[PDB]
């Protein structure tokens, strides 16, 4: 039952996802957005060190 | 009967005035009101920006 927690769980996800991808590319310049795009993107939606 | 389908994950607050008792149900129940049960309606926030 926990998984219809959430009403608009696509929402939700998107959101976040938005939110945090937004956040993080905020910090950087153009130039490094597009040359790490989808690196730095992806590190944006679940920053950690693992 | 006036009964109410409440939503998964909602909750619906009622009280019985004939009988001197409060109950609220949360999760997807099929409330009963008695004679002299009555709803909590809440009015809530919405709109574009706020209202």
């Amino acid at each position: 039952a926990k998984l219809f927690s959430v009403p608009d769980f696509v929402g939700d996800a998107c959101k976040a996802i938005a939110s945090r991808v937004r956040g993080a590319v905020a910090s950087v310049t153009f130039d490094d957005f597009h040359k790490n795009s989808a690196r730095i993107i992806r590190m944006a939606v679940f920053g950690f060190e693992m | 009967v006036v009964s109410y389908r409440v939503p998964h994950n909602a909750a619906v607050q009622v009280y019985d005035y004939r009988a001197k008792r409060a109950r609220v149900v949360f999760g997807p129940e099929l409330v009963t009101l008695d004679p002299e049960e009555q709803f909590t309606v809440l009015s809530l926030s919405a709109g574009r920006p706020k209202r």
